[PDB]
């Protein structure tokens, strides 16, 4: 049956009202997956919000988004929903929400994407211990068919006590949700073409594509979950001169 | 055993 995160439609809010956005999880056992929600401030990066086990109901926040969020689950219907309370144009984003596996701690589906737009308008549509990833170059202009090579630096190993390394590559195509490319440093998720291929160990790491193709342009993120809380690099915007 | 992605 394929699996499929479904999220509720757009949204017009005036300030300082709530949502309470939806996601119906479809083609998989929703109670053996943790659901993640992700933040896209326009042109910005990406934001883990917090998870959900809906097992459980039990739940963990980027302390930046505890008190604002509240995540919650319906296992009948197999939806899990994100509501953000007391809103402000700040809020304005893309919301994602993405499920997240337990043998690559990666996030293998994503939504498609719900669009929040806070206003009074009638239509339209920090640092502390935490690991930073940076990624070089910000831009990458190339002509279709050059190779291309991307790095993600961490503030500290991504190493974990079991040996492996979670630092994983999403692609975010234009107007499209992430998707995940590459998972615990090198491994290709399935249907990724073998132009892509990471490296790197400890805080090091490089995704390549032998041969850049008009369907591999967009922003490329870096990832970890080697450590709590999980952090994304700022991007990197793979485009045509 | 569920769901778990890490720690």
């Amino acid at each position: 049956m394929e699996i499929q995160l479904q999220q509720s439609g757009p949204e017009l809010v005036k300030p300082g009202a709530s949502v309470k956005i939806s996601c119906k999880a479809s083609g998989y056992s929703f109670t053996d997956y943790i659901m993640l929600w992700v933040k896209q401030s326009h042109g910005k990066s990406l934001e883990w919000i917090g998870n959900i086990n809906p097992y459980y109901g039990s739940t963990s926040y980027n302390l930046k988004f505890k008190g604002k969020a509240t995540l919650t689950v319906d296992k009948s219907s197999s939806t899990a929903y994100m509501q953000l309370n007391s809103l402000t144009s700040e809020d304005s984003a893309v919301y994602y929400c993405a499920r997240k596996n337990y043998y690559g701690s990666s996030l293998d589906y994503w939504g498609q994407g719900t669009t929040l737009t806070v206003s009074s308008a009638k239509t339209t549509g920090g640092g502390g211990s935490d690991v930073v990833m940076t990624q070089t170059p910000f831009s990458l202009p190339v002509s279709l068919g050059d190779q291309a090579s991307i790095s993600c630096r961490s503030s500290q190993s991504l190493v974990h006590s079991n040996g492996n390394t979670y630092l994983h590559w999403y692609l975010q195509k234009p107007g499209q949700s992430p998707k995940l490319l590459i998972y615990k440093v090198s491994n290709r998720f399935s249907g990724v073409p073998d132009r892509f291929s990471g490296s790197g160990s400890g805080t090091d790491f490089t995704l390549k594509i032998s041969r850049v193709e008009a369907e591999d342009l967009g922003v490329y993120f870096c990832s970890q979950s080697t450590h709590v809380p999980y952090t994304f690099g700022g991007g990197t915007k793979l485009e045509i001169k | 055993f569920y769901p778990y992605p890490y720690a």
